[PDB]
């Protein structure tokens, strides 16, 4: 009926974690290869995605008990979740007012069209935008935003995971915190937790559609060369 | 395999 | 005592080749990750080097009878020569007035210091600058500049070459053209050809010192990740 | 091995 002590400790860690790995000014986007409006956005977007991965890794390392997993599983989880964790955190810059990620502009205002000039079809971009709007409409306290990413990341059924027992464990502990937080700290959170867990499955689907169109993109050398070593590594098949 | 990731995970 | 017909044809091809693969305005340097004055120049310089490789490949493909080699040897030659071909072509932007490559500025004016902020020691940069000044003092007609790169590239003793007989052949044919050109078209070219061939061996040495400090740079993942797929591929060990 | 180079050499 009230939040635990080991539960505040966890929430504090996760919010600080996200605070140190997400910039609301986006003041590193200048260091990326410029955006261009072939696949003119690919260089820029690949630089953006590569950058984000490094941040996700920063965040992940600060999720409680994550450093305690085997290096192998840590990799298995990053590799599988990475992309979803990004769609998640990107919502923070998504804008329903104009339906586009605004990290600046007109340079850094990414719309569905841009991601097209990077090798993706509208027939597959549509659901990602839909996912963004629904997520944005949930008006999440940052506590929930953070727990959601930390839970999404610890999702037990990732291809390549070994100790799926302890992973469902640290994710269950997190879910407790979330359900407790909404009930206790969120006025009118009756249906929220459910809606949130609903989002996770929207991600599995979005993740899939990506793996497909990225595979096709990564198999053309003229395109793969536009990527970064990290991207190639994280979305690669090596095991 | 996964040279960079290992490194990034201190 | 006068230039052949099959010899003008060759010179024409090589000059057009260099004309279509080298830009005197350097108007693509804006598309690179910005330069920064750790290894702040590495991202920019890696983008510059990657760009240059693609150009060298463009040039190489237009060298006469190069398309007639096996895909394997073409690779073996690019991999070994690439770096030297770059030091060669860079001279065109090097400036004795200020001893630095000026492709713009203050942004794109690269000095010895910059290449330091990219992972190389002065105790090894010194000879490259020396090589640039000597080369610049030879005041080469572009015909000679081009033949020099086309000869350097066809250098027979590259690690990994198979048909070293036909390669010494197409390079001998080129050398004829060069010696003929200087004697016939260059007033006071008595000692030139020799000085030029002298430069090639300066390159083998500069090439070596690079392979060493790049190996050390490429073995640290925090650094290799700053590179490009092409660089990694071209300076890699795969066979 | 040498995916990109092959491609770049038409
Ligand atoms: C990331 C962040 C930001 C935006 C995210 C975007 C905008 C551009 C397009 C992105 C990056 C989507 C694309 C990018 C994939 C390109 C690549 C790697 C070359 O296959 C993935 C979704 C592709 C689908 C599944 C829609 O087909 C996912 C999230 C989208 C900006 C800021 O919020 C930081 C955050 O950190
Ligand atoms: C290239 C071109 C230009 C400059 C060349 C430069 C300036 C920067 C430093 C460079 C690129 C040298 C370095 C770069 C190596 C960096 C890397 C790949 C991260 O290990 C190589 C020499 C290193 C030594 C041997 C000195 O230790 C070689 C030539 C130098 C500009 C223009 O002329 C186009 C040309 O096309």
């Amino acid at each position: 009926h009230m939040l635990s002590d080991e539960q505040m400790q966890i929430i504090n860690s996760l919010v600080e974690a996200h605070h140190k790995t997400y910039d609301d000014s986006y003041s590193d986007f200048v260091r990326f290869r410029p955006p261009v409006r072939r696949l003119s956005m690919l260089p820029h977007l690949a630089d953006l995605v590569s950058y984000s991965i490094q941040k996700v890794i920063g965040f992940a390392k600060m999720i409680p008990g994550f450093r305690d997993l085997t290096a192998e599983d840590q990799i298995a989880l990053l590799k599988s979740s990475a992309i979803e964790i990004i769609m998640l955190r990107s919502n923070q810059s998504f804008s329903l007012e104009d339906m586009s990620w605004s990290c600046g502009g007109p340079d850094f205002k990414y719309c569905i069209n841009d991601v097209t000039k990077a090798g993706h079809t509208l027939e597959h971009l549509e659901p990602l935008v839909k996912f963004q709007v629904g997520l944005k409409k949930l008006k999440l306290h940052e506590e929930e935003h953070v727990l959601l990413m930390a839970i999404c990341l610890l999702s037990p059924d990732r291809p390549g995971v070994q100790d799926h027992v302890r992973i469902e464990a640290l994710q269950d502990r997190l879910c407790d915190v979330l359900q407790a937080y909404i009930r206790i700290q969120h006025p009118g959170g009756r249906l929220l937790y459910a809606k949130m867990i609903q989002k996770l499955a929207d991600l599995r689907s979005l993740n899939e559609e990506h793996s497909k169109q990225y595979r096709s993109l990564s198999f053309q050398p003229e395109h793969s060369m536009q990527l970064t070593p990290l991207v190639l590594e994280v979305f690669g098949s090596e095991v | 395999k996964h040279k960079i990731l290992h490194r990034l995970l201190q």
